[PDB]
């Protein structure tokens, strides 16, 4: 010299990232989910169907983790380490 | 109703009108025991070939790729009252496709009535409970002293409806569930199982401690069949009654012609000499006057006992069992394998369901009957 | 009180009398009150999928909280 608006979690963000789900070394990898945190503990997961009209279709759930999330991140084969204050706690995608 | 006056209220009950004129609806909509916001504004007419729909963030993720099924159900339907039939039935499809989001057990019912029914079991008996607490897995002892399981799915209401029981042994098991049984009432059904084939397991047990079973390796306890070697290149394959296993089971013999007929012909004369006070073996050593090998196994780990033809031992389920008549090749074959041989070369000559041909290693007269 | 196994969790660290020898740490109990037992399956079998159910209908009442802040506004 536009901005495009996507989901909408209605609590605070607090962590994006990507996942490589399905895994079926190399640093790059092509990522198939992408992954956000709300704090109170909303997940979005996001993810290529293309079923039922053979079409590309985003698969969205949005799952309602317990606790107040502080802080997470991505590691190797669709996990991710999120936090509460409680626990660190993980979640498998793959 | 006919009029969407009451007919409105009667089928969307959480639509109010906000404007005077009947004109923006808000509130909610029902599904599947699940309410979700909409806000849905008409034009200053009654037309819905423009409509503005808005939603709950949560509402697009469930009307995800029936975006444009629902813009097209907009433009082509009469009146407000059927699109909100139509967009009933359309949730009700999304979400039974996305059926892997729902069920919450009841917790004042459920949780503690189990922690009851397992302490009336006993702490020593369950092995397995999923974290979701759907399946459980116990087990049980034999007056022989062995383990038969039980697993056990699980429903939303456990006494309300039957748990789905599944278990190993052969007979077909009941369990007479009712909403009063509990865990005790089919345990119970559950060793009156295990004690019907108490002297089966025994006869069973005997059978793979003593003889050289062949054709089940590592048995469950499903099995009623057992082919068991005798010598080398020659079998018996035994299915045993669970209900009378030290009685005489139906037997007979796999392997060269010539070595079957004598076996056949004695098992005729001394089939009269079973006795079921005896053992299963202690009555066949004497009927076909034998004993058997303790698992010639581990001495001819490679014999080549493969078809020969392709190479392999389990073709689609069946064994190596036509051999040669011929003491130089013994050679075993398939049923799939020598028919493909023997229908393929000019020689073979076929009376009905037979053909006569050469053996393909020692081109002896070898038989095979489909 | 620490974390001396390098297990995350915190445990304590108890120093039993001077009169049994003259010398420091003989004599002690490192304890969490939980699993962690160090000192000079059945029970033990059941209780995550218990947790688990708690946390799970912990989620749907904290859902049905939310729910019903909505239904009021
Ligand atoms: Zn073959
Ligand atoms: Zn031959």
């Amino acid at each position: 010299t536009l901005v495009k608006i996507l989901h909408h979690l209605e609590e605070p963000v607090i962590f994006i990232g990507a996942l490589k789900t399905e895994p079926q070394p190399d640093e790059d990898v092509h990522c198939d989910c992408l992954v956000a945190f709300g704090h109170h503990g909303r997940m979005l997961a996001i993810k290529a169907s293309w079923d039922e009209s053979g079409k590309l279709v985003p698969e969205l759930r949005e799952y309602c983790l317990p606790g107040p999330v502080l802080c997470a991140a991505c590691g190797g084969g669709g996990r991710v380490y999120h936090s509460t204050p409680s626990d660190l706690c993980v979640v498998d995608l793959s | 109703m006919a009029v969407t006056e009451a007919s409105l209220l009667r089928q969307c009950p959480l639509l109010l009108p906000q404007n005077r004129s009947k004109t923006v609806y808000e509130g909610f909509i029902s599904a599947q025991g699940r309410d979700f916001h909409l806000r849905i504004v008409l034009p200053e007419d009654l037309q819905l070939k423009n409509a503005r729909l808005l939603c709950s963030w949560q509402l697009r993720t469930i009307l995800s790729g029936y975006h444009r099924i629902v813009q097209q159900r907009m433009q082509h339907s009469p009146d407000l009252m059927s699109f909100m039939m139509e967009l009933k039935m359309l949730l009700e499809v999304a979400l039974k496709n996305r059926q892997e989001l729902y069920a919450l057990p009841p917790p004042p019912q459920f949780y503690s009535s189990l922690i009851e029914e397992i302490g009336t079991l006993g702490w020593d008996k369950l092995v397995y409970a999923d974290t979701c607490f759907s399946t459980i897995k116990l087990k049980a002892e034999d007056a022989s002293g062995r383990e038969h399981l039980i697993t056990l799915k699980l429903k939303a209401k456990y006494p309300a409806e039957s748990p789905d029981y599944f278990v190993d042994f052969p007979v077909p098991f009941c369990a007479s569930w009712t909403p009063q049984s509990s865990l005790i009432s089919i345990y119970s059904q559950f060793l009156a199982a295990i004690e019907s084939l108490k002297a089966f397991w025994d006869v069973m047990d005997e059978i793979d401690e003593k003889t050289w079973v062949l054709e089940p390796e590592k048995p469950p306890r499903s099995a009623t069949a057992r082919r068991i070697a005798l010598g080398n290149n020659v079998s018996i394959n035994i299915e045993v009654d669970p209900r009378h296993p030290t009685m005489l089971p139906e037997c007979f013999f796999l392997g060269a012609d010539h070595v079957v007929k004598p076996l056949g012909i004695k098992l005729s004369r001394n089939i009269h000499l079973w006795d079921p006070e005896n053992s299963v073996l202690q009555n066949l050593k004497d009927v076909l006057e034998i004993d058997f090998p303790a698992r010639a196994i581990l001495e001819k780990s490679d014999f080549t006992m493969d078809c020969g033809i392709c190479y392999a031992y389990q073709l689609d389920g069946t064994i190596p069992d036509q051999v040669c008549d011929n003491s130089q090749c013994g050679q075993p074959f398939h049923q799939i394998c020598l028919y493909e041989w023997l229908r393929g070369l000019l020689t073979s000559r076929q009376s009905f369901n037979i053909i006569f041909g050469e053996c393909p290693y020692c081109s002896k007269p070898i038989t095979l009957k489909m | 009180i620490d974390d001396f196994i390098g297990s995350g969790t915190e445990q304590v660290l108890l120093l039993f009398k001077d009169s049994l020898n003259s010398d420091c740490l003989t004599s002690f109990k490192i304890t969490d009150l939980g699993k962690i037992n160090y000192s000079s399956e059945n029970r033990y079998l059941v209780v995550p999928p218990l947790e688990t159910g708690l946390k799970v209908c912990f989620s749907s009442f904290r859902e049905l909280r939310q729910h019903l802040l909505l239904k009021e506004k």
